[PDB]
RNA sequence: GAUUAUUGGAGGUAGAGCACUGUUUGGACGAGGGGCCGGUUACCGAAUUCAGACAAACUCCGAAUGCCAAUUAAUUUAACU
RNA sequence: UGGGGCGGUCGCCUCCUAAAAGGUAACGGAGGCGCUCAAAGGUUCCCUCAGAAUGGUUGGAAAUCAUUCAUAGAGUGUAAA
RNA sequence: UCUGGUGACUAUAGCAAGGAGGUCACACCUGUUCCCAUGCCGAACACAGAAGUUAAGCUCCUUAGCGUCGAUGGUAGUCGAACUUACGUUCCGCUAGAGUAGAACGUUGCCAGGC
């Protein structure tokens, strides 16, 4: 007998291992991640206070598409650069949560990466 | 005296001052010992570090707090206003 | 019977004589028994030929329970010879008590033949007793 | 299906002449003398078992 | 298993120590480490 | 089983404590449905003839001051050797 | 997925019947099998355990795996290292291409008057299955084969325990 | 500097306790190798349980007192190089 | 050196004695050392315990494999911590 | 006022049990061609689809049943003092462990939707 279960827990795990060195100083802040199964949301959040300091997402209207499930995550990271042109325009703290530096990650991560944030 | 029979049981070892070295409260150097410890009775927290020894040492200059970590563990802070 | 049968160490030291019963001071298997009155030894002998003697006097009669073990030794020397060159082997093995803590209990068998097979096995013992029944109320 | 230590098997057409039961796999890449479509385009080459011909409970 | 002194090429001393053991390791080990006559990490080899 | 206690007050020290409990009485808290945490004090014979009257079990009434509760043992500290009481704990059922 | 609508009908006949699961959401499924092969001693034996693994090789799509001894047991020679296993996990297609294909051989030679057997589980819906390789390798009949050999083969369902395991043994198996 | 009300902290003694390690009971449970024909039954061993006890080199717990330091406050008279 | 002597030992590491800071003797009690690993090192990325039963081609029980609990007991290069 | 992570509060925060919730998100899944993918699986990871999902997971509601903490009082123990000669006695304070009443099945900050 064996059972199937759900794999974000896991994913939070990994991430809490991650986020022992690894904290939005309110300078860098933390640039927090989530793809559920369709859509990838993201939030830059200050952790020396642990208050947020964005909000952005796939299925927000703004970058909205059909494309590719990751050119998708590539204009969020577009358009929360230009929010950030705003502030927090520098080099911040990144967070892979308990994900990886492919796919729709690394997609979206070079997206915000070259659309001005230079972390 | 006659036939007094030998031992073993007579070796032994040079003890280590080991445990705190100051106080919560008091005020520090940059360079200066807390504690001489072997594995982790409690973790560094804010500006310390843990040395080879697992030795702590406060990063910086400030006061000390020892504190609680988790549910039923330690720590230890450091602060800088003085 | 339920024991690890072996031990750590060999040569231990000698315990706390003062004190009081932590525990075992009450009737639980039995339903008469005996408790102390004094905080001293037993050299693993007094109880043999205690036992002993309450059975050969109840002639294979009621059932009876010790509350004992000698978890403990301790250790002579040769004959007075001179002192401190290490530490003598172990010649019986011991287990304090203190007063309160039971020791024997008995059932199956009559009060009086109980209350003497008792006052019997205590003269061959090195400490004052008191014979007890199965505290109620 | 382990890959890296994959070897290929197929779903060959075990066509056996007692109800041709094709519907079986394995390393059985033999030479298809009945190139069916029914079945796969393969191997007929289990030629006669008694799995549905002669059961020890219903012969 | 021995004290193990590793020549460099041209910092002209010599220098480095570590251990080996011949039986893991009884070839002519090398490898990148600061010669600070350079201020780099070139390489050095067993000699 | 109409027993009786007094009241204690704070700080029994432990030589009126010894005197008390050596005298022939015995001191009891009291708690649960219906009451507080209240301390009195009983006499050891009355409350052991309603003991070998009643049995371990009795909804008792107890007289503090001026009214009669209902009460049974919550658990008590009890000296075997000497067979004599220190403590007696209760609960209220009302 | 030969036998796939077979026990989709079987369960909505039988099972939707007597268990009636609220949802087909909740439906029992099997999962896979693991088709571990046991010792296949290769203290000098090297070349038998590429034997049993050119066996599975051709048998299963996966051949197995050497699982080196974590110990050192007496009673037999082993230590850290000792290639002593062999591990294969039959999932998807290839599970019901092999099933079809395994239970159509498995009387035949397996010698079985119950049609496979009885039982021989663990109490959790595995098999705990010992065997003597008379079915296997239908595909290369026992003339070339060099050693017995009998897997470690186990159940693994959505299903709750071997009761229910045989209830979907009642499709194709003979329990 | 010292002493004391006040703080704040470190720590695992004493005591308590089985929660590990154990050491020990008793009784049970069932089974095992085995009384036999592979088994019965007993037997032990082990597990499991009930209940119980012991511990310098056992601890889930845990004092008092002492130790360290505070803007520590008051009274003293030290203290250091 | 509980006269000398014979015996035995003579340098480091770990525990207990050592009395809840540290420290602390005994011809007092228990164990280790006179190295090893270029991978058992560094970094990055995955994984996560034996054991027990659970039981089964093996089955000496248990090798291997199988499911649940397992408190890290597993394991952690070398003694105990 | 549901979600998301973000959260700081120690689990009286829980365990287990019982029931509702529905592809706003959640996840079931469709498969592997696509990057990628696994000393040994599209298992996982990653890829591409959302086809059907609350059944699971998940939220809420109930049980404190398991766990947790946990009183009051009291005990030992212990400072100190004074006694005497005691495996001590007494007085003063500190007052534990265990037990026991009892409890709680969460507070909570951020954001943008959702409201």
């Amino acid at each position: 007998m064996i059972s199937k279960i759900d794999k974000n827990k896991v994913r939070l795990k990994r991430h809490a291992r991650v986020r022992t060195n690894l904290s939005g100083t309110a300078e860098k802040p933390r640039l927090n991640v989530y793809r559920s199964n369709k859509h990838i949301y993201a939030q830059i959040i200050d952790d020396n206070k642990g208050v947020t300091l964005a909000q952005a997402s796939s299925k927000d209207s703004d970058i909205a598409t059909t494309a590719t499930k990751v050119e998708l995550a590539t204009k969020v990271g577009e358009a929360i650069a230009k929010k950030a042109a705003d502030k927090g325009i520098k080099e911040i703290v990144f967070d892979r949560g308990g994900y990886l530096y492919h796919g729709r990650v690394k997609a979206l991560a070079e997206a915000a990466r070259e659309s001005g944030l230079e972390f | 005296k006659k036939g007094v029979s030998s031992t073993k049981n007579g070796r032994d070892s040079e003890s280590k001052r080991l445990g705190a070295k100051r106080a919560d409260g008091q005020f520090v150097t940059g360079g200066s010992i807390l504690y001489r410890q072997r594995g982790t009775k409690i973790y560094p927290g804010e500006n310390v570090g843990r040395g080879g020894d697992d030795t702590l040492f406060a990063k910086i200059d400030g006061v000390v707090k020892f504190e609680r970590k988790g549910r039923d563990k330690k720590q230890v802070s450091v602060y800088a206003v003085a | 019977m339920l024991l690890p049968k072996r031990v750590k160490y060999r040569r231990q030291h000698r315990p706390k004589t003062t004190g009081r019963s932590k525990g075992g001071n009450y009737v639980t298997f039995g339903e008469f028994g005996l408790q102390a009155t004094t905080t001293s030894w037993i050299t693993s002998r007094q109880i043999e030929s205690a036992r002993i003697a309450m059975t050969r006097y109840m002639k294979r009669g009621g059932k009876v329970w010790i509350k004992i073990f000698p978890h403990t030794p301790y250790t002579k020397k040769p004959l007075e010879v001179r002192m401190g060159a290490g530490k003598g082997a172990v010649e019986g093995w011991i287990a304090v008590v203190k007063p309160g803590r039971i020791l024997f209990e008995v059932a199956g068998v009559s009060e009086e033949v109980a209350r003497e097979a008792l006052r019997l096995a205590s003269h061959k013992l090195p400490v004052k007793t008191k014979f007890v029944k199965r505290e109620e109320l | 299906m382990k890959q890296g230590i994959h070897p290929e098997y197929h779903q060959v057409i075990f066509l056996d002449t007692t109800t041709n039961f094709k519907f079986l796999s394995g390393s059985t890449k033999t030479s298809s003398e009945m190139m069916e479509w029914e079945d796969g385009k393969e191997y007929p080459v289990i030629r006669l078992d008694i799995s549905s011909d002669s059961h020890p409970f219903y012969t | 298993r021995v004290n193990v002194t590793l020549a460099c090429t041209e910092c002209g001393d010599r220098n480095y120590i570590t251990t080996k053991n011949k039986r893991n390791n009884p070839e002519r080990i090398e490898m990148k480490k600061y010669c600070p006559r350079l201020n780099k990490y070139t390489l050095h080899r067993e000699t | 089983a109409s027993l009786k206690s007094i009241i204690r007050q704070g700080k029994q020290t432990r030589s009126d404590l010894k005197q008390l409990r050596k005298s022939g009485k015995v001191p009891a808290v009291v708690y649960g449905y219906g009451t507080k945490n209240v301390s009195v004090k009983v006499d050891e014979v009355e409350f052991i003839k309603v003991i070998r009257e009643v049995g371990r079990n009795g909804v008792i009434e107890l007289g503090v001051g001026s009214k009669t509760i209902k009460v049974m043992v919550a658990d008590y500290q009890f000296d075997p050797l000497k067979n004599q009481i220190t403590h007696i704990d209760f609960l209220a059922i009302n | 997925n030969r036998l796939k609508e077979k026990f989709n009908t079987e369960v909505t006949e039988n099972l939707m019947k007597k268990f009636n699961y609220s949802s087909v959401m909740e439906v029992p499924k099997i999962d896979k099998i693991v088709v571990n092969m046991g010792v296949g001693d290769a203290v000098q034996n090297s070349k038998v355990l590429d034997n049993a693994v050119e066996e599975l090789e051709l048998i299963t799509g996966q051949k197995p795996l050497v699982t080196k001894a974590k110990k050192s047991i007496a009673t037999f020679r082993l230590r850290e290292g000792m290639p002593i296993g062999a591990k294969v996990t039959l999932r998807g297609e290839r599970m019901y291409e092999f099933l079809d294909k395994l239970i159509s051989v498995s009387l035949p030679r397996v010698r079985d008057f119950q049609g496979v057997s009885k039982k021989a589980f663990d109490g959790r819906g595995n098999y705990t299955l010992g065997v003597k390789e008379q079915l296997i390798f239908p595909e290369i009949d026992y003339d070339k084969v060099s050693k017995v050999r009998g897997m470690d083969i186990v159940i693994v369902t959505t299903a709750n325990t071997d009761e229910e395991a045989r209830e979907l043994l009642a499709n194709f198996g003979m329990p």
